[PDB]
């Protein structure tokens, strides 16, 4: 890897500088270099990795949706034939997006998940695995679509099982996992009732545990709880 | 308003 | 070039799709491919080229300013030594920025400027040449700084001379050239009085010619005139 | 407010 000659601490330092500069591709490359040093990641480092790749794939996903919408409009009755260019360029963006997802999944498989023994790290990485299979599912149209969807589901489910056993219902990792798995149910698995049930149950159990928290933990948990409520308002 | 998902733990 | 096998019209079509998708690096690569076909560019195509590279270099410039500010703070008395990483990463962004400027300048020199005979195209490309030397000047600190500054000045000056002879004072290309050359004077050449004089004279001469314009031309010209006024308000 | 420059003709 191109980062093999740089010190782990320098890669982490540069990832933080890249974030400040809004250079998310650089941030992700630095964090990939740090993961490939082979040591486990601290909580802060896990969040740098997640933030970096989410910004990268978020730009790709937004671009893919724009291009997919144009492509669908071109395939309506009455639309003039404009050639292969829209499909080709949508495919180019799609292939780049899939490559980033495969890169993240590769880091998780080699070897972040297998070395993650604490609940907070293991749930974090399994949520990430579910997220990046979910992004693959958003663009999948072929023979492997069902297996991609089931890979996301299986990763989310293992993360859910650990989080319910080992974390309080207000834990922000647990809350964000539930938020994302609920969205998976709603828009990937065609299970809006499961999505709504999960979001409501997660919100209500967190509400009942807020009394145990400091002011700063309360702020963290209620922020994600508001996102669950926002989705429930959209869906009902 | 697009539905919400998160990448971070906190 | 990687775009050598794609049709000119397909490159233009994909540049427009990339713009819609906010994929400005792709947009710039498509437009570079189109320029390298060797044919002159239409007005619309010139604007696609300019918009694409401006978005690319604009991200790099903003990142460079963030990193340069951090680097300067690290070099104040009382700041803790953090190693070479800030300088290294600022240099990385700087080198990438310089490469993009050199790419644009290369397209202008091979061979857009020499084939541009109409005032609108020639002024457009000479303004671009001034702009991209100006971006090189923003980061220059060495033996060639004065020559980089003079290259920007010379390109802007030739564009100004043509624009005053061949274009009305409300022409949007002429107005944007004056806006940018005024900023060059203010913040590159250490000539704020020249910057203010140029902006004021340009604004006043455009104001006197607005009566000749259609509603749509009036809208185009007054928009840029407002930017001249905004700069004058900032500087006085 | 940062001073204004433009890349486009129109
Ligand atoms: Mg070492
Ligand atoms: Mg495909
Ligand atoms: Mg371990
Ligand atoms: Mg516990
Ligand atoms: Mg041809
Ligand atoms: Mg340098
Ligand atoms: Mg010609
Ligand atoms: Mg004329």
């Amino acid at each position: 890897g191109a980062m093999g000659s740089m010190e782990r601490a320098s890669l982490i330092q540069k990832a933080k500088l890249a974030e400040q500069a809004e250079r998310y591709e650089d941030m992700a490359a630095f964090m990939k270099g740090a993961v490939e040093k082979g040591e486990e990641l601290s909580c802060e480092e896990r969040n740098l990795l997640s933030v970096a790749y989410k910004n990268v794939v978020g730009g790709q996903r937004a671009a893919w949706r724009v291009l997919s919408s144009i492509e669908q409009k071109s395939n309506e009755e009455g639309s003039e034939e404009k050639g292969p260019e829209v499909r080709e360029y949508r495919e180019k963006v799609e292939t780049e997006l899939q490559g980033v997802c495969d890169t993240v999944l590769g880091l998780l498989d080699s070897h972040l998940i297998k070395e993650a023994g604490d609940a907070e790290s293991r749930v974090f990485y399994l949520k990430m695995k579910g997220d990046y299979y979910r992004y693959l599912a958003e663009v999948a149209t072929g023979d492997d679509k069902k297996r991609i969807i089931d890979s996301a589901r299986s990763a989310y489910q293992e993360a859910m099982d650990i989080s319910k056993k080992e974390m309080p219902p207000t834990n922000p990792i647990r809350l964000g996992l539930a938020l994302n798995f609920s969205v998976f149910h709603y828009e990937i698995a065609n299970s809006p009732e499961e999505a709504i049930s999960l979001a409501k149950t997660t919100f209500d159990e967190a509400m009942a545990d807020l009394h145990t928290l400091s002011e700063d933990s309360y702020k963290d948990s209620t922020l994600i709880m508001q996102l669950l409520r926002d989705n429930l308002t959209l869906w009902t | 308003g697009r539905r919400a998902t998160v990448p971070w733990s906190h």
